[PDB]
């Protein structure tokens, strides 16, 4: 899993908004810099900027 | 915060 290093507010409807410290499951990471992620903290799913998160434990 | 990357290539 990954952790958010910054907050991120969605900029299109299918983005995922998240908070620093949130734990994320990366669901698709083959389409470019934006990854499809599922928040294990909120249960929501959407696209995220890959440079805002880092591998966690 | 980091610069946001350009959006991915849209798929057709």
């Amino acid at each position: 899993t990954f952790v958010a290093l910054y907050d991120y507010e969605s900029r299109t409807e299918t983005d995922l908004s998240f908070k620093k410290g949130e734990r994320l499951q990366i669901v698709n990471n083959t389409e470019g810099d934006w990854w499809l992620a599922h928040s294990l903290t909120t249960g929501r799913t959407g696209y995220i900027p890959s440079n805002y998160v880092a591998p966690s434990d | 915060a980091p610069p946001l990357p350009p959006r991915n290539r849209p798929r057709l």
